[PDB]
């Protein structure tokens, strides 16, 4: 339903829905690292984990429950080789808090993106807006994104999926709660 | 079941509908997973993600239909001497309702046969015993 | 596909009647109404299998095929000694509704020639005939919401048509020196059945046979 | 608007609106016996009172009263032929109890349907259902359904209307209300 | 060449079952299970001519035909007179597998209507019958490398398909004040029969008969 | 090479190969259950254990390693649905000595079977014969060989691969040994 195709181009339906997350009135934001993700689950593990190279280019879908009584604007954004950096520390960001796996990270810092650019600006990345108004999904759909026609899934992440709530949920009552579902499904499924 | 109950052999598909009974605003999602006849029913949620599963949105949709594959029930035991599948129901999200409206929802599901259905060596049903005698019995041979 | 028609769904011969009576020449007057023949009045919920498949539908319409098969055992009295089960011919005779039923063994309704009658012999195949379509109305009504009589005493439940009607059978031989113990088994089967209206199925097992009352 | 012909067939626009009846949190059911009611209350009544013999056929129309933050699943079945039992006894239902006129009487055991048989294979007769987020009315064409071309209507209960609630309404406060009208028009009006 | 074909090399008749059973009146509670009737699975190897000769291919599909040939002897007891012998009526019925087989000589399911039964006479010709292929497969398993229940417990040999049925036969007749002694002789022949992958022979005569053992 | 093609018919080249067996002076015989072997092994065994059902029609090619000093001949049958019994017991073969799995069982009675038929008449069945100074190779096709068109691989054999030497291995020196190499090649891979 009106999906969003990235930069202008178009290169199996298995959809693996992940986890709903939990959105509150004080919520940061949630991010997946796309072949960090979607593997060690399923086919698409099995098949990451008994080949060196693979073949990618996603489908995303975004979808929120939430009455007509409830408020909030969330930024849905694929960030292409998002190189993430640490606060206030020199050292490296590490592979136990790089690699989250299927579970996926929070932002701490989304103004800045944990990497030091500016929030306002992200909408330079293949994105959709979710205000709970008008529209409560978003759909996606990615490039192969890589400088080389092969790469390693187990080293290298080459999406990540940012979902960051510009407007905070709100309603009346201040126990509001909103499950955000997110569902990641492989194009093309080419593992060699 | 009542009319299978009178055969011995039956084989075909059955379909299986769901209905969702709440309040208009209310939104969630269910995840309802099929087991083949040859396996265990899932316990958790990513366990049963892994087979065959349909993700049921009832804040759009209010019904949602599935269709079990041809299956025959003789084959498969018949006094071997069960486990010929399961259906199962997770829930993907919370159930998210208004104030006003009642922070309960229900659910129905209906089951039917398609035209592939057959029944064969009609039997007696067991449903129901043979009562020593009903209340007016020698009414008819007085 | 052929096996799960009504016509082979319910065209299952089952047995309806298993009734047996005394033969001896009863000098005394005692054990009236039964004391050489028997009676009983043609339907379908005496037996509770025949009575719950048939309870499917709402309209029936069927010809009933009657077979009567009839086992004669020695007196469990008197001489022991086996001279042999001699040849007793039976009538029997179908009373249609509107009709005089006899009341006794000598009656002289046995020898009306509007009843039509069947004689046979202890000794030979079962008898066998088929009662025709006999309702005034174009099917039969299994469940009847309505009172039968004008009057409000009318019972609920019971259609004043339908009712097939009585079949009888005595033993025509006078009596013998030595009696008898004789045991009447007659199998009704259905045949060109035509339904209507299906119904669900019966559970809360019956508890009459005048009307559908429950146990829950 | 989108009705029930019953069994496949199709054979004056009085439309004798019953009373309403009030469905409650603990509502069980109701029912009304077709040529029962619908008589001795207008020219359809006096038609019977005058003639042994009359034709109906029928037209049934349920309607709801609800908001949309109501919840709740009716069953709006027509049963031909209803001969309905007693309960713990073996004597017969009697005048009294089962002609209940226009008022109708009230389910005391729907999940049997006062008859010994099942609530759920009720479907196999003419129904329809009424869900109070999806629609809130229901409409039923009914055929002669006789043995005989003619039966007499003050004896003989050709059709049963029976509304049952499968879901028991709900809201957040425990008071809720719910009316529900039925409005029954005979067909080709013929009393002879 | 028309000798040595299949049909006419299998289709002979057969003796399966030589039961005999008492029929007097047990007043005491003695000889249970087998008091008034008689009760045979349908099977091959019994009879080691018949199961050898079966046992060379390993599908067949056949329509076995049943013959029930009765005789009744004297009682060997009590008076010797030579009053007769009555005609006492047999019941027949053939239950097939998923079905209720009848535990006593006076129980309900003598009366099903789902069982199809043979009422005949002792002094009529002998009772016949032919059962159809009944088998879910689209052959009988002679011979099956498998086990029947997805339990390691379950029984090598043993398919749970196939399985003809059951012969039940019993005496209708009450209780005469004479018994007698009943002996059943049932004769099968196989009908419309093919065969599929032909075994060699069977030497080592058998051990058993659920299993294919040898003493070597 | 001139392969056996079963009962005249014709219905993925994967060729499992078996641990080689040692043929001695002194061998009786050895025996595989097709659908018992070539499970819980490799590909086809997971999709065994993934379905219920399965299809199959196998293919078999045995190959012995001789010089042209060795002297014996070999038998090579496949038996359909060999139920085989015990020895001096009434009692029925257990599932331990039954399913033997991948490793195979040996003859203890090859003169008999161990069924109770006569190895002379063995020649019925499908088969081919391996004289060493002719032939070292056989090849067999089989059919589904199955009354009904599904059946549980896990509990019933369809095939019995039989290897019996008819003629003991001989040379001069007493010490002889040849290897025999068995491979199975499942066909048309189907599993549902």
């Amino acid at each position: 339903a009106n999906y969003c195709c990235a930069y202008g181009e178009w290169p199996t339906d298995r959809f693996y829905t992940l986890r709903s997350v939990k959105w509150e009135a004080t919520s940061t934001g949630w991010w997946w690292k796309l072949p960090d993700a979607l593997n060690n689950i399923g086919m698409f593990g099995q098949n990451v984990q008994h080949h060196y190279l693979y073949r990618s280019g996603f489908l995303i879908h975004v979808q929120c429950n939430a009455t007509k009584f409830h408020q909030g604007a969330l930024l849905v954004v694929a960030i292409p080789e998002h190189q993430r950096g640490a606060h206030n520390t020199t050292t490296s960001p590490g592979f136990d808090d790089i690699m989250k796996g299927e579970a996926g990270g929070t932002f701490n810092h989304p103004y800045v993106l944990d990497d030091g650019t500016s929030l306002a600006c992200a909408t330079i990345f293949p994105h959709q807006w979710i205000n709970l108004r008008t529209n409560n999904s978003a759909t996606i759909v990615l490039p192969w994104m890589n400088a080389a026609p092969m790469d390693f899934p187990l080293r290298h992440n080459q999406w990540t999926l940012a979902i960051i709530p510009v407007v905070p949920l709100g309603t009346r009552t201040m126990s509001s709660m909103v499950p955000i579902t997110v569902s990641i499904a492989p194009m093309c499924c080419e593992f060699n | 079941g009542n009319i299978s109950r009178y055969y011995t052999h039956w084989s075909g598909s059955l379909e299986m509908t769901f209905m969702f009974c709440g309040s208009f605003m209310a939104t969630g999602k269910l995840i309802l997973c099929y087991t083949p006849p040859g396996g265990s029913c899932p316990t958790t949620r990513e366990t049963a993600m892994l087979g065959t599963h349909i993700v049921w949105d009832f804040g759009l949709q209010s019904s949602i239909t599935l269709i079990i594959p041809w299956i025959s029930g003789s084959h498969y035991r018949m006094f071997n001497n069960a486990n010929v599948g399961y259906v199962t129901c997770f829930m993907q999200t919370n159930l998210i309702v208004p104030s006003e409206s009642s922070d309960t929802c229900s659910l129905i599901g209906f089951i039917a046969a398609k035209d592939d259905f057959s029944l064969r060596l009609m039997r007696d049903s067991p449903d129901i015993g043979q009562i020593d005698h009903l209340h007016g019995a020698e009414a008819a041979y007085q | 596909v052929s096996e799960t028609l009504v016509e082979n769904f319910l065209s299952r011969a089952a047995l309806v009647s298993k009734r047996s009576f005394e033969y001896k020449d009863h000098t005394s007057s005692t054990a009236q109404t039964d004391k050489n023949f028997f009676k009983w009045t043609i339907n379908t919920r005496s037996f509770v299998q025949l009575r719950r498949k048939l309870e499917l539908f709402t309209y029936l319409r069927f010809d009933a095929e009657i077979t009567i098969l009839t086992t004669v055992a020695v007196n469990g009295s008197n001489n022991n000694t086996y001279v042999g089960l001699p040849d007793l011919t039976l009538q029997a005779m179908f009373v249609p509704t509107g009709a005089l039923t006899p009341e006794k063994q000598d009656s002289f309704h046995w020898q009306s020639g509007s009843n039509a009658s069947v004689f046979f012999k202890i000794s030979d195949p079962p008898a066998r005939m088929t009662i025709p379509f006999m309702c005034i109305n174009s099917a039969y009504s299994v469940f009847y919401d309505g009172f039968a009589g004008f009057e409000k005493t009318g019972l609920y439940g019971i259609n004043p048509a339908d009712t097939i009607g009585n079949l009888c059978v005595r033993i025509v031989n006078e009596h013998q020196p030595v009696g008898f113990t004789v045991t009447v088994r007659v199998y009704m089967k259905p045949k060109h059945i035509k339904a209507w209206a299906p119904r669900p199925p019966r559970t809360l097992p019956y508890m009459s046979i005048a009307n559908a009352n429950y146990k829950g």
